[PDB]
């Protein structure tokens, strides 16, 4: 039959600048969302491009749950998502970087937040989405703080021979 | 490799395949061996009702 | 370390253990994994066998100085001593679940008056369940629960005695129809067989026929149609019974032309073999390894249709809504199956090489033993010197 | 024969099967990717 | 690494066997086997309970069937104030309830029939599929001791006309007259060999044996049923003179004298030869291996009668053989 | 502390039980006891030696009586050339003769009696003071076998009858057909228990029982004294089919038939679910208690069956459990 | 009577010493010498 066997496909996923961009005073910045394609007689249609990227984003802009403190929190804002009791991989959903507290020095808080950033996007792994991934965090003055994300990914069909490591599962989506 | 071309075709014929086979051929075109059979008949039974 | 820009409050975390913090001093742990080495007698060759991962181990060492540190320390052993494992925040490794499994406590009042020490001895404590092992079943179908709901269906409307009497005739002839297509599939699985017991199964199936009112009982139809059935699938396995299957589904896609009540005794037995044909198919499918995956998943489409079909008859007029239900399910845990079959069950995957190459030289550069080309020729067309440029293969798991 | 209201978890998994099966062709499902959300939402609605 | 050991319960994995054993043996009509399975218990919170008297039990050996319950015949739970908390199980074949269950036959005693007629009224009577193979035998007599087990029963009727009586690896009865014929390695020492343990002990044989019988026909009797039916097999291999003499529980036949006096000899000869071996890592018993070991000067066909598969916590695979030519 | 246990010989204490172990049973017909004592010899000196093969034996546990011998039952004299040299004891209950010597009943027949009457007639051989609390049954033939041991008529007949027979812990023979109903106490989970060591087992059960035996009174033989007498009974716990028989020694009776059927089944039952049970610290055998082990679920009332005073000089006192419900 | 295609090894070994056995007189075959590639392409066209 023809060659072209794979026939798992892909849903929607989240872009960055699907809605625009949110301007102020400070800086510009991107509002993600979903993103809507359209035919020339209507029948809009959902996008479905940059899996991964996709999936980055809703692993970083999501509260995980908040540890316990003794005081407690409002049953309202305790964190997670309530889906994550079914899933049986044993791991939960979300990040934690918003939950860093200025300690010390800002370089010390700075230092954490990237400690994070790794802990959290190191899921991606475990999925099997990307092979690796690592974040850049540089501190050049009071204000002016960049961080990079960097992720590999992988062609659909297996090239190279000898590979040290394991060829990612759901490598489908190529990224 | 003359005799294995030769061999592999024997065993495709019906008047020289092998026992095994033969029976999988015929199972092909709806012909069967048949089985064994069990004698049969009636017996009248006298008792009281 | 390298540098003098070292600040180790950034590279270690703080300790704690249930949520109470506290100072470490030291961290160590021990992994492992349990082998079994072997060294054969006479010989010059050993082996080894790896089976399982072993258990972890933690060890702290906590100090406090501050003014009162009795009452700290005295305060902290009443949480080690608490009941079951909870969370600690190793140093080094990370937040990480364990349980204290021994404490010394070390002070004096005159050698070292103001200083309290503590060493800890933890351990890996993964929760388990109490019922000593519930995991599912994901490489067998469930055929008793689609069986006995059809059961239920056909008892429900296969009534001779009731019909009317102009009909009885009819639907009894097709009852013995529909046994005879199962008599004609099982003589032609066992062909080659010489057992004791094909005779008495032969005897039993003429026996039945030949008598007459065998027929007019519904319990007596209904178990001649499942028993013929089980020995139709023990015949062979495999591959075997993919053509007098597909046979028997051919001849029960027919419908009655009679009218009223009379229709349903009738549509009854071609529904309720049909069904059963199904299951059956189905168990042969997963008998054999997937060639390829569209392969596998075109085999798949192949029985949901023909479950399809039946769900809308047996749902037209409600006609019977439970059997609607128990086909549905049925469905969904056959495509729970079929689909992981086609795309897991060997693992393949489809590879791109710079040119036509000999079905050797590829098994060899993919795994690593020129031995297994022998699998390469179900799945790639071509000659066998001519395999290429996309060879479809299994994933390397070492 | 009785048919009764299925379990949590045996609900969930019949419909995760079913909507992989047929819109995603037999794809798995990502933790945390926008399908999985979309089957935990339908889940919800099942039950209530 | 592939699982090569798995087990199921009813259709439902054993994900926790912390410890496992198999056995299978020629000279019995049931296997067996061993399961070790942790528990847990959190005070003050709640716990399920399984606790299953019976049910089938399953183990395949590195993708292969090796045994088929029915299944949790025996349920224990250990428990210490140290090293821990567990469970173990216990399995046996499907026949074990002809093993445990004394016979409900229809009448009680046989007019004329064969041994083969005979065990199938026998078994069937809870449903356990035979596996016949071997040759049939004329009865003129048979009638089953009152009350008396199926297990006696079987074994006693086989005994006389040299039937092996033992299960297979998939759930049935096999009765058969010699071996499979599958034909196995062939265990070299310094090659696989672990261990190993010889032996030949001559308080087990016999030069010459006798046998005696009445004769029970329809009408038989006088000299004919009495001093007539006497008959004597001779080993020759030992090279002495220890004398046996048997008697014989049946209606004494002049070919089934000399059968009952074979199945003696190969029962001596066997046990005169037992040996051991070890074989590191983990098809069937009965099967036809060589051998090789020079320091005794072992260079013959064997055929194994039992076979065992173990395992344990700290990767300690295992497998035992105890070959007899 | 108050001495938890103390024992008597003769009216002199022993004030050098380096150890001890007491032991009773409900399923026999005599306890045991198991004494070590530390001796001494100076080379060249007078020794006084006691060495008395029987005398009365008491222990007292806790300020109450728990075995009366008699005692004496049997004296060894241990000895090193390292460790020491001690001195170990041994005694039973008070039918020790009864457990070892052959009746030397008058006639050795009974006419038409009772089995009340015939146990009095027979154990007063030896001045054993008997305490019945069961109900009478007439039996129409009674010939206790020629050189019986007296343990074995009384156990062979009290079983078909459905009668336990066991001794207290004063001296006497208690017959009795149930439960002393002394309530006891409550074994928990958490509280006392160290091991529990449950079980369960199939191979000692049995769904259905059957009964059988002839007629022995003048009035019938035949028709009605051959075949009439067999009856059957069912247990309903067990959910499979594992037939048993049985035949009826003695003169068989229907209200008899499934007198002794029941017996079958309380011993049956009671071999399947046996309980080893460990308290520590250390009132009676047959008591009722509570328990629970929710790990497995034991919330059901226990009857117990066999009790067990172990002491040793180091870290050691103990006491053993076997339940059953 | 049946006679079917043989397995890899047993194929081989057959050809190793029909050829070492007819042409180098018994003579072994030295891994990695020219005989050792003429045995090899031999087989080769042997499996396919």
């Amino acid at each position: 039959n023809f060659e072209t066997a794979d026939r798992r496909k892909r849903f929607w996923t989240t872009q960055v600048a699907a809605c625009g961009q949110s301007s102020d005073d400070c800086g510009d910045c991107a509002r993600p969302g979903l993103q809507l394609l359209c035919n020339g007689e209507g029948r809009i249609t959902i996008a479905t491009d940059n899996y991964v990227a996709g999936l980055a984003l809703n692993i970083l802009l999501t509260d995980a749950s908040k540890a316990d403190t003794g005081c407690g929190w409002t049953p309202g804002n305790r964190g997670g998502f309530w889906g994550d009791s079914f899933r049986s991989d044993n791991m939960r959903s979300g990040s934690k970087i918003r939950q860093v507290t200025a300690r010390g020095s800002m370089r010390e808080t700075v230092a954490l937040i990237r400690a994070y950033a790794i802990d959290d996007l190191k899921k991606l792994v475990a999925y099997g989405v990307a092979k690796s991934v690592d974040v850049d965090l540089t501190y050049q003055g009071s204000n002016k703080i960049d961080m990079t994300i960097m992720i590999q990914g992988v062609d659909g069909n297996e090239s190279r021979v000898g590979l040290t490591g394991e060829r990612i599962a759901n490598a489908w989506v190529w990224s | 490799f003359f005799a294995f071309a030769e061999q592999m075709w024997r065993e495709q014929d019906p008047r020289y395949a092998c026992c095994e086979n033969l029976v999988k051929m015929a199972a092909r075109r709806g012909v069967y061996p048949k089985p064994a059979q069990f004698a049969q008949g009636y017996v009248r039974m006298t008792g009281v009702p | 370390m390298a540098g003098p820009c070292y600040n180790p409050n950034e590279h270690y975390l703080p300790a704690s253990f249930k949520g109470v913090p506290f100072d470490a001093d030291s961290s160590d742990s021990e992994h492992g994994r349990n082998g079994a080495e072997a060294e054969f007698v006479f010989g010059e060759r050993t082996g080894y066998a790896d089976l399982g991962i072993k258990i972890r181990s933690y060890s702290i060492r906590a100090r406090f100085q501050t003014n009162d540190h009795v009452a700290l320390s005295n305060a902290f052993i009443a949480v080690l001593e608490s009941t079951g494992p909870g969370l600690l925040v190793h140093p080094t490794r990370g937040p990480v679940m364990a349980a204290c499994r021994s404490a010394r406590v070390t002070d004096s009042k005159v050698d070292a008056a103001g200083v309290t020490y503590i060493d800890i001895d933890f351990v890996e404590a993964n929760d388990t369940v109490t019922g000593f092992g519930l995991v599912g079943s994901l490489i067998a179908l469930a055929l008793s629960p689609i069986i006995t709901a059809t059961e239920e269906s056909f008892k429900r409307y296969y009534s001779p005695e009731n019909v009317r009497y102009y009909n009885s005739e009819t639907v009894i002839a097709t009852m013995a129809e529909a046994v005879q297509q199962v008599q004609t599939g099982y003589l032609a699985l066992s062909g080659n067989d010489t057992s004791q017991e094909k005779w008495t199964i032969v005897r039993d199936f003429r026996n039945v026929l030949i008598d007459e009112f065998t027929f007019f009982d519904p319990a007596n139809s209904w178990n001649v149609l499942r028993n013929g059935f089980s020995y139709l699938d023990s015949a062979a396995v495999g591959q075997d019974k993919f053509t007098i299957l597909r046979n028997i589904i051919n001849w029960s896609s027919s419908h009655s032309e009679l009218d009223g009540e009379s229709a349903d005794a009738q549509n009854a037995i071609f529904s309720a073999v049909r069904v059963l044909a199904t299951a059956y198919l189905s168990k042969a499918y997963m008998e054999t390894v997937a060639s390829t995956v569209n392969e596998g998943l075109a085999q798949y489409d192949q029985i949901a249709a023909i479950l399809e079909q039946e769900a809308q008859i047996a749902q037209e007029d409600c006609h019977d809504n439970e059997f609607f239900l128990s086909i549905r399910e049925f469905s969904v845990s056959v495509a729970r199956v079929m689909v992981n079959r086609a795309y897991n069950s060997p693992a393949l995957i489809v590879y791109s090489f710079p040119g036509t190459m000999h079905s050797l030289v590829v098994a060899w550069e993919i795994f690593g033993d020129a031995k297994r080309s022998r699998e390469l020729e179900g799945r790639n067309t071509g000659a066998p010197w001519a395999i290429g440029p996309k060879v479809i293969a299994e994933r390397v798991r070492a | 024969c009785t048919i009764q209201r299925p379990e949590p978890q045996a609900l969930r998994d019949k419909i995760a099967t079913r909507f992989s099966t047929n819109v995603l062709g037999g794809a798995e499902i990502i933790p945390e990717s926008n399908e999985f959300y979309v089957v935990t939402l339908e889940y919800a609605m099942q039950e209530e | 690494m592939i699982k090569p050991m798995r087990i199921f319960i009813g259709g439902e994995e054993l994900e926790t066997y912390t410890s496992a054993r198999l056995q299978r043996t020629k000279k019995q009509l049931t296997g067996s086997l061993t399961v070790e399975i942790f528990l847990n218990y959190v005070p003050s919170k709640p716990v399920i309970v399984n606790a299953v008297r019976g049910k089938e039990i399953l183990v395949y050996v590195m993708g292969e069937l090796a045994f088929t319950g029915e299944g949790g015949s025996d349920v224990t739970v250990n428990f210490a104030k140290g090293q821990g908390y567990s469970v173990t199980l216990t399995a046996r074949g499907r026949t074990k309830y002809l093993v445990d269950s004394s016979h409900s036959h229809p009448t009680g005693s046989f007019k004329d029939t064969s041994d083969r007629k005979v065990i199938e009224a026998l078994v069937k009577e809870h449903k356990v599929v035979l596996d016949w193979q071997g040759t049939e035998v004329k009865e003129p007599k048979i009638t089953l001791r009152d009350g008396n087990r199926i297990f006696n029963e079987i074994f006693e009727r086989c005994n006389q006309n040299c039937h092996f009586a033992y299960e297979t690896r998939d759930g049935k009865l096999l009765v058969t007259d010699g071996t499979t014929g599958v034909v196995g390695e062939d265990i070299v020492l310094g090659q696989n060999i672990l261990d190993f343990s010889a032996e030949q002990s001559e308080d087990r044989a016999n030069s010459e044996i006798t046998v005696k019988g009445h004769r029970v026909a329809k009408d038989v009797w006088g000299k004919n049923a009495i001093v007539q039916p006497v008959q004597s097999v001779a080993d020759s291999w030992v090279g002495a003179n220890i004398p046996l003499t048997i008697q014989h529980y049946g209606d004494a036949t002049n070919e089934s004298l000399q059968r009952r006096a074979k199945f003696e000899a190969d029962r001596r000869a066997a046990e005169s030869k037992s040996v051991n071996v070890t074989v590191f890592h983990v098809w069937d018993i009965g099967n036809i291996h060589y051998v090789e070991i020079p320091p005794e000067g072992i260079f013959d066909v064997m055929e194994c009668v039992s076979l065992t598969y173990s395992v344990d916590a700290k990767s300690t695979l295992e497998t035992q053989l105890e070959l007899a030519p």
